[PDB]
DNA sequence: ACTGTCTGGACTGGTCGGCGCTATGATC
DNA sequence: GATCATATTGTCCAGACAGT
């Protein structure tokens, strides 16, 4: 994605994720961690790892549907 | 802080409160229980009607004369003035000595004189 | 009289699916819901009094700006001890609609 | 000589100092001589020549653990010997913690502080009402130092 | 214009979490069935109010 | 001081009220949910008076109920800081005497009615003078100036306010009056 | 825990040790020109999405600084610094005849060091004004956890056994008050460098017990305790073991066998499986009949229900004394847990879940037997 | 600029049940 | 004979680093 040939461990496409939680769950937690408190990092919660930690509903499948109906309803 | 943001806010006298105060119970009484509404709508009612100097339509009418009056007056001065009605230059003078101005005699004077018409 | 663990691979085919109201069911419905107090001006852990019958915020105060968030008991934990290593974890809230 | 210091389990150092004395006394090692201050703990001050000697004589006790690879001068260990009352060095208003005595953990004012007696008066911080007490002056322990 | 999987499992959810908590039912069903049997029902029969928001 | 305000606020219908009219619906929400509590910014939130727009609902995950934003109209009375207030007093204590000025009671000391040294008679609750002769007794129109607000907590009850009468132009309607003679 | 001396954290010694090679040891300032710091203020804001981008600007801004040995602000001349695992630095002065020594720095040098910092110089060493300071990165108040995060159980003999984190915490009180009465006590500096070594090889594995160059904190036993490093990573940690996965309610699990009988799309349900896992199903206009008579069969005759919630939202148990009253007074709103009945949904999964078609929703089919039956296809 | 060397890390999921282990030396 | 402080400080892959 970003020009070069990237793994699929730590050191590639996981390591380069904007969320910290997400970096933090999969293999390197402290450091993770800990890196993004000297940086002030902020996690938006886009992603899906981060809102199954949290408790939120997940960004993918029904969780993108967007539900309107009109009020006066009657049988 | 009510609600999500607020659009509009107007500074209104005691009678107009009364009315709606009146309109609320009117709607508590249609509503199936007896009580029409809580304790302090009720004492608040209770107070305006005890305290009814004047009509809604001649609060209005007298607050925008005062705001047609004067500039330097706001709409919550002139609604405290409605409500007090007074009647001579120390209670204008006490009330003011607070406020961010301190008019002079002259208009106070003036100010008696047009909110002199259609008082109790 | 123990549960059944709903592991990491369960999850991932959970949102193979596509099933977030499942996944909300399972992993945080059914397993360790809570609520807790959030400070809305600071991010940190309301504290709720109950002996005043109040809640408020003890580092930074916002006796009223505090707003009840639902959330896993496992998330709790992990802001405990993030804090607990000296890390403070900010929480921003938002509107659910 | 010079002075080494001497790690021993706290609370027990003027044992480990009288087995360390009697042990040189016994076996003749050229230990000048031995200090174990009472507000030390898990320390003392052994004189010799050379470390050496300090770790042949701290050796084969189980209370004296290691000995610090240094040397102290003695301008640090001076005031140790220089005889002190516990009462001097303290003024009234400032906030001290009570050590030991029936008031064991709690926090007081110091109020009234006479030398010839070896008292301090205190007030507790936490009394709703202020009663003065006197205790030792060893006892207390100044928290901070505010006029 | 039709719904995808996860659109009408949502629409059928919310008109079954609606269904259980009030709302009654704008077509006759038989007695003794789950909410969400009277939710597959509604949308069997086309008579549901829900709709989508998509992107635009 | 009364006040009229316009709040856009979103609004949970329950699905018990789907069959009613949205705008009904809505303004017995706000009802039960902003009336008869203090609101630190506007004060003491007396009626809902009615909803003016109502927007299409919105359903949210794990809640069926639909989400509005309604439009509505707010009568609220908040106390201020070096206000004047005309009320009538309801209680009468041994610390002080209660003058209803609305929605909330405020407080004025023994020593704040008047330029006297007035003591409590406790036999028929009133305040009696020694040179000025004075009496203080239920139902009387009366005028005091807040001097005291406290917004500590959401409910009316717990909060509380003071006023003051030892400035010239508060008391008594009658005792107004009587001042207004000389001049 | 007010410290008596100030403590390295282990998670920021890196970081401690980057931005002291990067900074001014008396000016305080980050050792780079205006020019080039206006230029790296620049390209921060171009490369910002990318964390990547941001990790090599960085190490470039900390490679640039450490080799420079005048600070350009004030023209003060700068030491090397060498950085001794876990916690330990060493500055390389120079003496008076040109001789090279070791200065080892205290960390409340590193301290002070470090609050000259300005918030300006912040963002180019990775570091927030208001949010990450320098200067907190060492420990000055140890925040101690609450007792929920580590609970203290008693045995069935009575002894009470504590959490490692609880023997750790008092390992560390126990060192921070023995420092504390030695520096009232005016203890000569060779004792209180060496409390001081001990209380930070305390907070150290307190913060991890794993630390590379440090002996693992033991029990008494002999067990190497784990603290709070330990219970956020790993397979049996925070994260993985509690938070991404974890056990749930209304489960179960049995030895499965075939059924050609039933269709594909059901599942054969134990009876005592059945009666045992419930449902909760909210009373509507068209189900009250069904949920009354669930109601008054009662936990004990299938189907039947086991809890009944009220309207109020409170929890009811179902049993034969109290099942006649709970069902006459059934109405709209409440929610009956009735058994498992055919027709109804469950999940059907078996471990290892390699894809999405190891969990799959059927219908439930009430057995006698102990077995869970699934068709052959 | 290459090249060998030091250091950090992760080690497939679930389930079944069992079997230990969570003080001690020195006064008073 | 009862209590009390104290109790120690396994191969392989990838990134960073002295050496030539
Ligand atoms: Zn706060
Ligand atoms: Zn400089």
């Amino acid at each position: 994605l970003d020009g070069v040939i990237r793994p699929i461990g730590r050191h590639g496409i996981v390591g380069e994720k904007a969320s910290v939680l997400a970096r933090a769950a999969f293999e390197i937690t402290t450091q993770h961690l800990f890196a993004a408190a000297e940086r002030g990092e902020v996690d938006p919660l886009n992603g899906v790892v981060e809102n199954v930690l949290i408790g939120q509903p997940v960004p993918v499948g029904t969780g993108i549907v967007k539900l309107a109906m009109s009020l006066p309803l009657r049988p | 802080m009510i609600g999500r943001k607020k659009l509009e806010e107007h500074y209104i006298t005691i009678a107009e409160a009364k009315e709606l105060l009146e309109r609320r119970h009117a709607e508590g009484l249609a509503e199936n229980p007896e009580e029409p509404m809580f304790y302090e709508a009720r004492v608040s009612l209770e107070h305006a009607e005890r305290f009814a100097k004047l009509k809604p339509e001649q609060a209005r009418e007298l607050k925008e004369k005062l705001m047609g009056l004067f500039d330097w007056i706001n709409e919550r001065i002139a609604a405290k003035l409605v409500d007090i009605l007074p009647e001579d230059y120390l209670d204008i003078r006490v009330i003011f000595a607070k406020e961010e101005y301190m008019p002079t005699p002259e208009e106070a004077e003036e100010i008696i004189k047009v909110i002199d018409e259609y008082r109790p | 009289e123990g549960g059944l663990r709903f592991g990491e691979m369960e999850r991932d085919v959970l949102i193979g699916h596509g099933a977030a109201m499942l996944l909300i069911e399972r992993l945080l419905e059914e397993s360790d819901k809570t609520e807790v107090w959030v400070c809305e001006s600071c991010g940190h852990l309301a504290l709720e009094d109950k002996r005043r019958g109040k809640v408020y915020c003890p580092v930074c105060g916002e006796d009223e700006r505090i707003s009840k968030v639902e959330m896993s008991y496992a998330f709790k934990l992990l802001l405990d001890e993030l804090k607990a290593m000296v890390i403070r974890p900010s929480l921003r809230l938002k509107d659910r609609v | 000589g010079k002075i080494f210091t001497v790690s021993v389990t706290v609370g027990q150092e003027t044992t480990t100092a009288n087995l360390i004395y009697s042990k040189a006394k016994t076996y003749n090692l050229p230990l000048y001589a031995i200090l174990s201050p009472s507000k030390v703990k898990g320390y003392i001050f052994i004189e010799a020549p050379n470390k050496s000697a300090v770790e042949e004589a701290i050796r084969g006790i189980r209370h004296a653990k290691r000995v610090l690879p240094g040397e102290i001068p003695f301008s640090e260990i001076e005031h140790f010997l220089e005889e002190k009352p516990a009462v001097s060095g303290f003024e009234p208003g400032d906030i001290v913690e009570l050590i030991a005595g029936p008031f064991k953990g709690e926090k007081a004012k110091v109020v009234r502080v006479d030398e010839s007696k070896d008292e301090i008066v205190v007030e507790l911080v936490s009394s709703v009402v202020p009663i003065p007490v006197t205790v030792r002056g060893e006892y207390v322990r100044l928290i901070s130092k505010r006029q | 214009f039709r719904y995808t999987r996860f659109e009408k499992a949502r629409i059928i959810g919310a008109r079954a979490l609606q269904i259980a908590m009030g709302a009654p039912v704008l077509i006759d069903v038989p007695e003794g069935i789950t909410p969400l049997q009277a939710a597959l029902l509604e949308f069997e029969k086309g008579v549901i109010p829900i709709t989508v928001i998509r992107p635009s | 001081m009364y006040k009229l305000l316009k709040v856009k606020d979103v609004v949970r219908i329950p699905p018990r009220m789907f069959t009613m009219d949205p705008k009904e619906a809505a303004k017995i929400v706000l009802r039960e949910t902003y009336e008869g509590i203090y609101d630190r910014d506007e004060g003491v939130v007396l009626a809902i008076l009615d909803v003016e727009e109502i927007s299409e609902g919105v359903i949210v995950p794990g809640d069926g109920a639909t989400y509005h934003e309604a439009i509505f109209n707010v009568l609220v009375w908040e106390p201020r800081n070096q206000e004047v207030v005309e009320g009538e007093v309801v209680e009468m204590m041994p610390y002080g005497a209660f003058i209803r000025i609305g929605p909330m009671d405020g407080l004025v000391h023994i020593s704040q009615l008047m330029d006297d040294y007035v003591v409590f008679d406790e036999k028929n609750r009133q305040f009696i003078g020694k040179e000025t002769n004075r009496v203080l007794k239920l139902g009387d129109y009366v005028r005091a100036r807040i001097i005291g607000v406290s917004v500590k907590s959401r409910v009316i009850r717990e909060n509380k306010i003071n006023m003051t009468m030892r400035q010239p132009g508060l008391g008594k309607f009658e005792w107004i009056e009587k001042e207004k003679k000389k001049a | 825990i007010e410290l008596a001396r100030p403590v390295i954290h282990v998670g920021f010694a890196k970081t401690i040790h980057r931005v002291l090679e990067s900074t001014c040891r008396e000016c305080g300032r980050i050792k780079l020109t205006d020019e080039e710091i206006e230029e790296y203020m620049q390209k921060f804001e171009v490369m910002g999405d990318r964390k990547g981008a941001v990790d090599k600007l960085i190490k470039e801004i900390h490679k640039k600084a450490k080799e420079r040995m005048v600070c350009p602000h004030c023209g003060a001349p700068q030491f090397p610094i060498k950085f001794e695992r876990p916690t330990i630095y060493w500055e390389l002065r120079k003496d008076e005849e040109g001789n090279e020594y070791k200065h080892r720095m205290m960390p409340s040098e590193v301290r002070d060091r470090l609050e000259k910092i300005p918030d300006k110089d912040l963002p180019l060493l990775g570091l927030h004004p208001e949010k990450s300071r320098p200067e907190w990165m060492v420990l000055t108040v140890l925040p101690v956890p609450p007792v929920t995060m580590r609970p203290s159980i008693t045995l069935e003999s009575g002894i009470r056994a504590e959490d490692d984190l609880t023997h750790k915490l008092v390992d560390i009180i126990r060192i921070n008050n023995r420092l504390k009465s030695n520096i009232e006590a005016g203890a000569p500096q060779l004792i209180i460098e060496d409390l001081w070594d001990l209380l930070q090889y305390h907070v150290t594995t307190y913060i991890n017990n794993e630390t590379s160059g440090v002996p693992p904190a033991k029990h008494k036993s002999g067990r190497p305790l784990k603290t709070l490093a330990q219970r956020l990573k790993g397979k049996e940690g925070r994260f993985r073991g509690n938070l991404s996965g974890k056990r749930v309610n209304f489960s179960a699990r049995t030895v499965i066998s075939p059924d050609p009988m039933i269709s594909i799309n059901e599942v054969g349900v134990p009876l005592a499986v059945a009666m045992e896992l419930t449902v909760p199903e909210k009373v509507t206009e068209f189900n009250y009949e069904k949920l009354k008579q669930r109601v008054l069969n009662g936990p004990e005759k299938y189907p039947g229900a086991n809890y009944v919630i009220d309207p109020e939202g409170r929890r009811i148990r179902l049993m034969e004394s109290n099942r006649e009253l709970i069902a006459e007074k059934l109405d709209i709103g409440w929610t009956v847990e009735r058994h498992l009945e055919d027709g109804d949904v469950v999940l059907f999964n078996r471990q290892p879940s390699l894809h999405r078609m190891s969990i799959m929703a059927h219908r439930v089919r009430v057995m006698p037997y102990r077995t869970f039956r699934l068709n052959l296809p």
